[PDB]
């Protein structure tokens, strides 16, 4: 019967073409991620609302709210009634993982007449102390592609710093680099372990010289 | 059982998987469907609007997650002003010539008539080639009123823009009682927009309705 | 000779249902959409945060416009509200005062006992609605604390009060006369009926003895 | 438009690759082919039970004429037998006799001594062929045998004697002045150059004091 | 290019008839096995050298060749020097494992005017001391499907006995069934453990009454 | 590289295929391989010589994993004797007219001549149609003898059978000197078969020839 089955393959030509087309939907999906988008509006509220903490202290589940204080944010030891102070979650150490690429844009409005340009926060080593968790201490390049006198130049240097759970800061500072660097100092607040919200700084008073929102580069 | 049921089963086989590809095309449909994206963006507005301001005053946020303030007043102008480029890919009129807004009144201290609804016409609509920032509206401003001395219709016309910049509509005040109507728009709705009445030299609000796209 | 062209038709088949099981499998190893209760809370949470024009003792309408009616004529049988939103079951939902609900969070004292963080636990005992007057669904409850977490003694006092359809709040005191302990006050204006921001208060001057997040139970 | 008949032409043959490695693949899990190593060994054993006619002193040629000719004329550069078997190279392979060559086996002693079975090894040390006479390959070796299998006290006698490459035996006795140990006999009828069935015998009488099925190595 | 596309089909159709009857010749080819048939005639061969151990002795291997008692045949212990008396394919259990089957013709000659008729050895049940497992205890239900008087009977009966591994043999005899029943003795010599030599026999004398080869019945 | 190149792909790749199949074909004939089987067979059969008859002295063998034995009188008769058949399924006449074999003498004890060879012409061969057991045979043995004398050659005729019963063709005595042929088959080869020289009467072996057909 050459018809209905000559014919029965224009019907699954059909399914070829969507098939394939559904690919692409597949792909515009995954962009618009829903749990995500709200985990960044929980995040964005919870920022105006205030953790109920003070500053230092990390703001346990919302049903059994209590304060403990970040030297155990994140120790080992079950320190709130609802050990969200141990969550995995809380302690992907991935956040910093040695090796993570952050870039972003850098405008400045305090302590330098710099055009705006791009900043790219690199993770160099992280070791994390067996005997006291609470912190991951780090090694870290920071680059910055900036204009100047002519073309292209790029103004870096080494640092050195920690990365705290409690309020996922994440702090660098400069290898003694004599040349008067501005320690960049990140929160991962929105959500996720992929985007952060920095500034750079005095290391002393801590003063905000720019701003500078970063996102993890991926690797493909 | 030969020529006839072994072609009647790599067609029926067809069709079980012709199932189970548009089944998964709904559910991929499901979460692109736009009518979800605007209201969860919508959402994302209400909050931008309790945090401190993004950018100066008269500047426009690009949004993303890498931010650029650019001047308002290249918002939807021509050019690409912005790295991400929103503000020039969102560049839609919502109040167009033929559309008509229904008002409910919530809140009046000022209107002459302290209607219970309030319709807005609108009559034309032009934008300046050169300047395409903002696109030039005329508007009637109708009103049923009743009362028991007497029972009154109005219509009253009156100038006014909207702005890309912002999604605001500013509508020039009708009578030379300095009242004028001051809508801004959702971002991302645009079949509903709160209504504010204001006293245009002041910019003092005295008048909420909350206004429907009529469809 | 015959099934030639069939022995491999069945193959492009067999081959399109890996091509697609390859993405309905990469589909699941991706977040799923979020339980309508949760863009409840956020709403909520964010409608909390927004100005309100609402005078106390006044509450807004849950229509779409925000027209502000007094407390005193909520779920009262009369539209009330432009739209009748103070009058829909939406808002007139007696899912809280019903016998035997409770609500608990952990307690975290500010003001009137050494006790450190403790279990809070209030729940309704009793409930009735005077026919004539639905506004209020006079009620009664117990307001339970831990005491000492280790030989775990607990104080019980017993609490009478009302609920406020408005202010969508939970106001229980205790029944005057038996040791003079804590009242209560729990606000469910966080989007949904088993969610509240209870905090522990002293009758007199509602002054907030203590503050607990609670949950539903 | 264009890929739509090949698209699926490449599956037809994604196809067969799989009904075929599934072909492949059941076809190891089938016992291999047996080493021709083993068929000889065979035809060996079994060429062994069957009647043969030579009389003491004479081999059967190797060809497919089971002719007898006498053990004093095989590889001796005459063509004695019908076809020739007797002179060619297969028969007269000194692959035996080679220098080091080394037989062993667990010697079963029953006749000549205690010893509960232990190792025999009989190993070639030296052998010549003179030019003019061919058909014997002169050699000398050594029998050693295990004696305390706790602190491997070993005997080592040293032994004269030749080759027949008829018998295809191997006939070794002691070089005559040392403690009068054993001799040997060790046939390779076994089909080829590595494995024999040896026996330690009493130079004497070649009586068999002891059997041990030898390999090589 | 619609013919040498449309063509290269009719090359391709080839394979498909090429590779069936291919399917044809790997089954054809299962049943010839050599490295199996090989194996027949060497144990048919070594039946006629015969074991150079005295009865009741296992011989070891061909290279280090010496006699050891069947008591040890298989018992967990080390005894021969090649270990051959302990090589896990000489005590595989599975020759007579529980619900194997055996039949074949019993073609009778000593003490029964019986018409060339089958039996059917199947085993019931496998014991196997832990503290003696130089033997395999075992019950077993032997049927012989002969006619007699009119049409087909059934004269079968249960049966005890053991296997042994340093001769492969498997004795049978009757569970004190009064019908006076000839006791079955197989032996496992053909080169594998589908196939044995059997024969009924008279438990005193073990005089031969009848000839018996078996086969293992597939399970497919 | 478009309806070039990706249609020179989903052929040489048709290729690439078909060699991987005649490849195991090829692998598999060689388990098959018919020359292998009967000369594993004909191996086989040297065993069966050394052990005990399987069967009476007047009986065939059936072989297979379940033996059977039955009257030497019913192999290749027309009738199913054998469960399993063998006393039907080979019954092909090696010497058939026209062939020829070769014998190369190895033993000689009897034969006037004490010749180096002797070939065997094989001029007729029929089978009764209703005794399909035996085919007769009439042969020509040949034989080229030289002495200092003289310088012979003869050419003998003598009748014969063949049994399939047992691959044994007998040669009845040519000449009256009561010394006839007697070659028994392989049962697998058919391309050389041992030929014994005997006396008749007492069937005393004499004369062993390895006869090989002369193709
Ligand atoms: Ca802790
Ligand atoms: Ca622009
Ligand atoms: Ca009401
Ligand atoms: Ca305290
Ligand atoms: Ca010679
Ligand atoms: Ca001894
Ligand atoms: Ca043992
Ligand atoms: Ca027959
Ligand atoms: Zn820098
Ligand atoms: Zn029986």
């Amino acid at each position: 019967l050459d018809p209905r089955l000559g014919a029965n393959a224009f019907l699954i030509i059909r399914l070829d073409r969507i098939i394939e087309k559904l690919r692409t939907k597949l792909d515009e999906a995954e962009k618009i991620d829903p749990e995500h988008f709200v985990s960044e509006i929980d995040a964005r509220v919870t920022k105006i609302e205030g953790t109920h903490c003070e500053k230092r202290t990390f703001q346990c589940g919302g049903n059994e709210q209590e304060c403990i204080s970040d030297l155990l944010v994140c120790d080992g030891h079950k320190d709130c009634h609802n050990a969200h102070d141990e969550d995995p979650d809380v302690c992907d150490t991935s956040v910093v993982k040695a090796g993570n690429v952050f870039s972003g844009t850098s405008t400045w409005h305090g302590c330098l007449a710099r055009e705006d340009h791009v900043t790219r926060i690199t993770i160099t080593a992280s070791k994390r102390r067996k005997f006291f968790t609470a912190r991951i201490w780090l090694r870290a390049l920071v680059e910055s592609e900036l204009e100047r006198h002519g073309e292209n130049v790029t103004s870096s240097f080494n640092a050195k710093g920690y990365y705290n759970f409690a309020s996922r800061r994440l702090i660098l500072l400069p290898t003694d680099d004599h040349d008067d660097h501005l320690a960049v100092v990140c929160s991962f607040n929105r959500g996720d372990n992929e985007r952060a919200e920095c500034h750079r700084v005095t290391e002393a008073t801590l003063h905000q010289c720019a701003d500078l929102f970063v996102t993890l580069e991926e690797h493909d | 059982q030969s020529h006839d049921e072994i072609i009647d089963k790599l067609i029926e086989r067809t069709n079980k998987i012709t199932t189970s590809i548009s089944h998964v095309e709904s559910l991929l449909d499901d979460r692109l469907d736009p009518k979800r994206i605007r209201k969860a963006g919508s959402l994302r507005h209400r909050v931008e609007e309790l945090e401190d301001p993004s950018c100066d005053e008269h500047e426009h946020q690009c949004g993303g997650d890498d931010p650029q303030c650019i001047s308002k007043l290249f918002v939807c102008d021509g050019h690409n002003d912005c790295r991400n480029g929103e503000d020039e890919k969102d560049c839609t009129l919502p109040t167009k010539a033929g559309d008509k807004f229904i008002g409910d009144v919530c809140f009046d201290h000022c209107t002459k008539r302290r209607p219970e609804h309030m319709t807005l016409a609108f009559e034309s609509s032009s934008i300046a080639a050169f300047f395409t920032p903002i696109a030039d509206l005329h508007v009637h401003i109708e009103i049923e009123s009743e009362t028991d001395e007497d029972e009154s219709e109005v219509s009253m016309p009156a100038d006014g823009e909207y702005s890309f910049a912002d999604h605001r509509l500013t509508i020039h005040p009708p009578e030379e009682d300095g009242l004028g109507l001051v809508g801004e728009f959702d971002g991302y709705n645009f079949d509903r927009f709160v209504g504010h009445i204001v006293h245009e030299l002041s910019e003092e609000v005295c008048a909420e309705f909350i206004f429907h796209r009529k469809k | 000779r015959f099934q030639y062209l069939v022995k491999n038709q069945n193959l492009h088949i067999d081959y399109l249902a890996k091509k697609l099981h390859d993405i309905e499998e990469e589909y699941n190893k991706l977040t799923h959409d979020v339980d309508k209760k949760t863009i409840r809370q956020l709403k909520a949470r964010i409608s909390n945060l927004e100005e309100h024009h609402c005078d106390e003792h006044e509450s807004e309408c849950r229509g779409d416009v925000p027209e502000c009616i007094h407390d005193l004529l909520f779920c009262d049988g009369e539209k009330d509200c432009r739209d009748g939103s103070d009058e829909d079951p939406e808002t007139c939902s007696l899912n809280i005062t019903h016998v035997g609900s409770s609500y608990t969070g952990l307690a975290t004292w500010t003001s009137c006992e050494d006790l450190n963080p403790d279990h809070a636990i209030v729940t309704i005992t009793a409930a009735h609605r005077k026919s004539f007057f639905p506004n209020r669904v006079w009620l009664r409850a117990t307001l339970s604390y831990e005491l000492d977490e280790h030989d775990h003694t607990v104080s019980t006092t017993q609490l009478r009060g009302f609920y406020n359809f408005g202010k969508r709040e939970l106001l229980l005191a205790p029944l005057k006369g038996q040791s003079e302990g804590y009242g209560v006050i729990c606000d469910f204006n966080l989007g949904d009926d088993d969610h509240a921001d209870c905090k522990i208060v002293v009758p007199s001057s509602l002054f907030v003895c203590a503050h607990f997040n609670a949950q539903r139970y």
